[PDB]
């Protein structure tokens, strides 16, 4: 085995440089709660979209793109998993072509 | 390769002492040819601690360790001579040196 | 009102040198209580005399009522900010019984600017002389097509 | 007719709130074979919701009770398999993140350019911008702390 | 559009303004835009883009479409009356007494440096 | 610097496009009240300075359009681009 | 089909609007089902805030409010004067 | 002692006055390279004094390539002949000079880094942008390139005693910064 | 990202290990793509599918132009003057290094693995050319600079005889946090004029630097 609380006063000693030290009991506890909260969220996003990839395992990598997609968080790290797909906006001959009649509708006729 | 390509690529090695992460891959790797001509190889990593601390010692220290190693008498009581004479003459701070520092690199057998 | 002459005077230009742009090409190829209506439409007045850019009102309707409701709700949100931080209720904000007001009453507005868009007060004088550069900068830029062209004609 | 032609999409209240309560358990079927190599268990889903999580303690949580949390949520949302100790570390690096944002929002509030900070400019800073937090459960909370 | 009058009719409330349906048609419409959008992603993801790797083909069964859509309700959409934290959470504030004081026949006002004192703003 | 910058919205050198009428308009419903001219024609001054940022990004972006090196129209492609942008929400109209 | 808003066509057009061709059915009909209760609760919300004005007449500050209040984006662009045709 | 400016090239224009049939005259040259699609001129050449000439059918030629004022002159006199004796007005006329590269060599390896940064008015060095530091003289108007060897590019002369004297004002500051 | 490594150098700092290196060449990997895409979906918006230099100057639209515009020709300020100036020096080949950096960028002459390492699969009825090559070489050295300025300012802003194995040559310090923390500063959002929408709910943009 290996020979066996410095995050958040690290967290917040590193911001600023003019005191600005915040009081427990008021404004700790509401961060510590909203962390929970974002830890819940996110894992329960992540485990279902999990399964939604029909095979019944662990969850990797789906946080990263819960992250990236949902909230404005993006990891420059382990997983690399983009859109791939500009979305084209014109499928087979059809959309085209009601663009065109609306179009003259609109010009002429 | 033949032992006379190695030793013209050691005396190009010894005109480089005299890029420094360069020399320690060159040193590095002349260190696996331990497994005659380490006998002229060893002879350099002498002179080098003879010469100047300073100077980087990641190539120096884990080839100091393996320099003791080697089973010849004349570098050994040379090198360990050097080591022996760097620390205080207590018995104290010899003690505290083998344990606290100097992290013991091999693994090995020995 | 000299904010109000001077973008007058850049439409008036625009006007001007836009139009002999056009017959060049032509040329060229022939061969007090108020009320909520009234403060929209003058707000949208005022819009469309923003835009020396395209041209005064020469878009689509929808995007004059999409621009006026933008800025409204920006200009709202600006007022939303400063009375928050004049209310403020904490011991940061509030006169001090010793009358010390840890921040006195102008870093409020300097701050409710700083909050919404602006970062600092300089980038006014900034956007201010911008604008009157851009209008010599395009000025100028058309009367020297002007002049060419009064060559390229004959 | 009356639509959604399955066993049922009930609309009710009380029932998705019981059923959004309770823990649930991954338990299987075995027709023919159902692979994993692991069963199911609902020992986990139990030490989960037993953790000293935050906001009784004063520090955001360190790997191991994030990874104990973890294994519960997974089991009871109907997962198997072990969470495999790099997730825990990007939802660590995530949150700090998130963190710094808001500190620095609420910092940006109180002064322009030696101050101390309290309630009531957060929540100035959470009414200004609330697109940071996902809303339920602590604003609510928040509206009732002051 | 009619049957956009025709479901108005479902709630008594034949008084509209024309400008209603047009709107929350455009409305539904971006919505899912949005929604079918995010739910193709998702049929991406199953589909194991990065900077090439396979190919990307759609089915887009009802699951993803779920998917999607809880996401935009995580912060969104009004969710069901949430009764029982509203319950604990106003007992906890229904917990430290009244005050149980007499102002004795006026209004009582928080103290100033509470108070607002409506002057005209000035620097 | 600041303080020249309302040693000068006072006189008549710099009087804000938007009339003084709509923004007391604007400020009331918003709800303040306050007896200075300046800072009303301030917040006149950030308002104008905003439209005109969105105003430039659909100048550019209208310049994109076709030939970089029957007049000009922002139509609603340039401005869902430039809306975009910013923070502004996505248009995405339609017909049928 | 199951409801209103028939996804035959409506939920085709925004589908091949979009860019794709492979929805099947029964997600378009269960796809109508969720756009139609959207349409339900925004209604209701913004009847909420019809009847505090006290009219019945509603208009489009009562939908724009009541957009506001669901955390969900606005939309702009809508003017009383000059009508639809 | 002498180091001096050697001059490397001289771009000059000069106006043949009169029209000129660029099709016939790159026939008749037949060793001139004149293609469709691109480059409307006629591009003819000479072995000695070694230069090269763009002829324009606007009666106007830029002759490249002379290492001195007198040569270019002379390419360009030997221009006006090939296209003179196949009876045209090849009227040889306003000879003006483009732009004059020069380059030299100081022999001692310069400290740039000290150059710049005592003289960032002038000069400008950005890795990504281009190699090597630049000096941008505003009298008289030359921009030289000055490496760690000690080798200088004079630029953008458009008369030939501008480079003796742009180097004259700058080699007593690189020696200043000589590296030992 | 042995390129990049050179580039870190090129900036201030020395010594990165394996570890920042890959992940700065991810970062490097990730903001080009996303350059890319938005690029290709204007210009076949436009209608055109050869990538262009015009698109991707304004996709920038920002004084990160005046720069840009001097590399393209080749082929506050007192600040970067007094930094240069302090460091104005010579021996074991003091000046010589810097250069290197400079001339070792991807667009160099190594264009073709700089094309093919990043992202290729996309447009594959038509190909860039080599002027685009160059101008993301000058993109991605500048993404390197700035990234590693804010890392030594984070870095920064946290604040008996010799045994004669320790060399005293060695120094730690550059890692993962300190490159995590500028990138969320770089982030930093907008300039906040584009999030001006206050009062609201609901968020996604993406976002490049």
């Amino acid at each position: 085995s290996q020979p066996s609380l410095k995050e958040l006063l690290r967290n917040v000693g590193a911001d600023e440089g003019d005191g600005e030290t915040v009081i427990d009991g008021d404004v700790e506890e509401l961060l510590l709660d909203l962390a929970d909260e974002f830890v819940t969220s996110v894992t329960s996003f992540a485990c279902r979209l999990a399964k939604h990839r029909k095979v019944d395992n662990i969850d990797m990598r789906d946080v990263q793109l819960h992250l990236e997609r949902n909230w404005n968080i993006r990891v420059p790290g382990y997983a690399s998993d983009e859109i791939r797909s500009v979305r084209k906006f014109q499928p087979t001959a059809g959309y085209n072509q009601k663009v065109q009649g609306v179009a003259i509708s609109k010009s002429v006729n | 390769v033949d032992k006379d390509m190695l030793l013209k690529v050691i005396n190009i090695v010894t005109e480089w002492i005299f890029t420094t992460k360069e020399k320690a891959g060159i040193l590095g790797k002349m260190m696996i040819f331990d497994l005659e001509l380490s006998k002229k190889f060893n002879q350099v990593i002498v002179d080098i601690f003879e010469s100047k601390h300073t100077e980087l010692t990641a190539r120096m220290e884990t080839a100091f360790l393996f320099g003791t190693r080697l089973s010849d008498v004349s570098i050994r009581k040379k090198l360990m001579s050097i080591l022996s004479d760097s620390l205080e003459l207590d018995i104290d701070k010899r003690l505290f040196y083998i344990i606290k520092d100097q992290n013991w690199e091999y693994l090995s057998d020995y | 009102g000299m904010n109000k002459k001077f973008n007058e005077i850049i439409h008036l230009m625009q006007q001007i040198r836009r139009i002999c742009f056009k017959i060049s090409l032509i040329r060229q190829m022939q061969t007090d209580k108020l009320d909520s209506d009234v403060s929209y439409n003058s707000l949208k007045r005022s819009i469309s005399k923003i835009l020396m850019a395209n041209g005064f009102e020469s878009t689509a309707p929808f995007c004059s009522d999409v621009i006026t409701q933008i800025a409204e709700n920006y200009f709202g949100n600006l007022v939303k900010t400063l009375k928050n931080h004049i209310e403020s209720k904490s011991i940061n904000k509030v006169m001090g019984d010793a009358k010390f007001q840890k921040v006195s009453n102008k870093d409020i507005l300097l701050l409710s600017l700083l909050e919404n868009g602006v970062e600092s007060p300089d980038a006014l004088y900034e956007y201010y002389n911008e604008n009157i550069v851009k209008q010599i900068s395009k000025l100028e830029g058309l009367k020297s097509r002007l002049s060419s062209f009064l060559a390229e004609l004959l | 007719t009356r639509e959604s032609g399955k066993k049922g999409m009930v609309n009710s209240v009380i029932t998705q709130t019981r059923q959004a309560l309770i823990p649930k358990v991954p338990v299987v079927t075995r027709p023919t074979n159902v692979p994993g190599n692991s069963v199911q268990w609902a020992q986990d889903v139990i030490h989960g919701f037993q953790a000293l999580l935050a906001s009784e303690i004063y520090e955001l949580p360190e790997m191991d009770n994030l990874r104990t949390r973890m294994t519960g949520i997974s089991r009871e949302h109907g997962l198997i398999g072990p969470v495999d100790d790099s997730v825990i570390e990007i939802m660590l690096i995530g949150l700090e993140q998130h963190l710094k944002g808001i500190v620095e929002a609420a910092i940006d509030i109180v002064k322009y350019r030696r101050h101390t900070l309290t309630i009531e400019d957060m929540y100035d800073t959470l009414e200004q911008y609330p697109y940071l937090v996902e809303p339920g459960g602590t604003l609510l909370r928040l509206q009732s702390v002051m | 559009v009619r049957l956009l009058h025709l479901i108005f009719a479902t709630q008594n409330i034949y008084s509209y303004q024309d400008h209603v349906p047009l709107q929350l048609m455009d409305f539904a419409y971006r919505y899912t835009t949005g929604t079918l959008q995010d739910a193709t992603i998702y049929s991406d993801h199953a589909h194991a883009s990065n900077a090439g790797n396979a190919g990307t083909n759609a089915q887009l069964t009802t699951e993803d479409i779920r998917l999607a859509i809880a996401a935009r309700t995580n912060y969104q959409f009004k969710p069901v009356p949430p009764k029982e934290l509203l319950l604990e959470l106003a007992a906890e504030r229904n917990k430290k007494p009244l005050p149980a004081v007499i102002p004795t026949w006026g209004i009582r006002l928080p103290p100033e440096k509470y108070c607002l004192t409506g002057k005209d703003w000035v620097l | 610097t600041l303080e020249e910058i309302l040693e000068m919205m006072e006189d008549e050198e710099f009087t804000p496009i938007i009339p003084d009428a709509v923004t007391d308009y604007y400020l009331a419903k918003n709800g303040f009240e306050t007896s200075d001219i300046k800072i009303k024609r301030i917040l006149a001054l950030a308002t104008q300075k905003f439209i005109s940022d969105i105003a430039q990004d659909a100048y550019e972006y209208s310049r994109i359009r076709s030939s970089s090196s029957n007049k000009v129209v922002l139509t609603m492609d340039d401005l869902r681009s430039a809306l975009g942008e910013y923070g502004i929400n996505v248009k995405r109209p339609n017909f049928y | 089909s199951h409801t209103l808003w028939s996804p035959s066509d409506t939920v085709k057009d925004a589908a091949e609007s979009l860019g794709i061709f492979n929805l099947n059915e029964e997600a378009a009909k269960n796809l109508a089902m969720d756009i139609e209760y959207r349409i339900h609760e925004i209604l209701d919300q913004a009847s909420k805030f019809m009847r505090h004005g006290k009219r019945r007449t509603l208009h489009t500050s009562d939908i724009d409010r009541a957009l506001k209040v669901l955390n969900l984006e606005p939309l702009y662009g809508y003017d009383v004067s000059r009508p639809l045709v | 002692s002498g180091i001096v400016p050697t001059l490397q090239n001289i771009v000059a224009t000069v106006t043949l006055g009169c029209r000129l049939d660029l099709k016939t005259v790159a026939l008749h040259a037949r060793n001139a390279e004149y293609n469709p699609k691109r480059f409307a001129a006629v591009i003819m050449r000479i072995r000695e004094p070694k230069t090269t000439a763009l002829i324009f059918a606007s009666g106007k030629m830029v002759v490249t390539g002379a290492k001195s004022e007198d040569d270019s002159k002379l390419a360009s006199r030997k221009y006006a002949r090939i296209i003179q004796k196949i009876g045209f007005a090849a009227k040889f006329t306003d000879f003006k000079i483009q732009n004059i590269v020069g380059s030299c060599d100081v022999k001692f390896p310069i400290r740039l880094e000290g150059l710049a940064f005592s003289h960032g008015t002038f000069s400008s060095y950005e890795p990504e942008l281009f190699p090597g530091l630049i000096y941008r003289m505003v009298k008289p108007k030359i921009v030289l390139l000055i490496f760690v060897s000690g080798k200088i590019v004079l630029t953008g002369a458009k008369q030939r005693e501008e480079i003796y004297q742009a180097f004259e004002a700058i080699y007593p500051v690189l020696s200043e910064f000589r590296k030992m | 990202m042995e390129i990049q490594q050179m580039m870190f150098v090129s900036g201030e700092t020395n010594d990165p290990p394996v570890e920042t290196t890959s992940l700065i060449e991810d970062i490097v990997r990730s903001q080009v793509v996303e350059i890319v895409l938005h690029s290709s979906q204007t210009a076949l918006s436009r209608g055109t599918k050869s990538i262009v230099p015009e698109d991707v100057i304004f996709l920038i639209r920002h004084d990160k132009a005046k720069v840009n515009r001097l590399r393209t020709y080749l082929s506050s300020l007192k600040r970067l003057k007094t930094n240069d100036e302090r460091t104005k020096n010579m021996t074991k080949e003091e000046y010589v290094h810097w250069s290197e950096c400079r001339q070792a960028s991807f667009t160099f002459r190594k264009a073709k693995r700089f094309r093919e390492w990043c992202g290729l699969s996309h447009l594959a009825e038509s190909r860039p050319s080599d002027d685009v090559i160059d101008i993301l070489g000058f993109l991605t050295f500048e993404m390197v600079c700035s990234i590693t300025e804010e890392a030594l300012i984070v870095k920064m802003l946290e604040e008996r005889k010799h045994l004669f194995d320790g060399p005293d040559k060695d120094v730690r310090p550059i890692t993962s946090g300190h490159v995590l923390e500028a990138w969320r500063r770089l982030q930093k959002r907008n300039v906040e004029k584009k999030a001006i929408r206050n009062f609201q709910g609901g968020k996604l943009r993406s976002r490049v630097q």
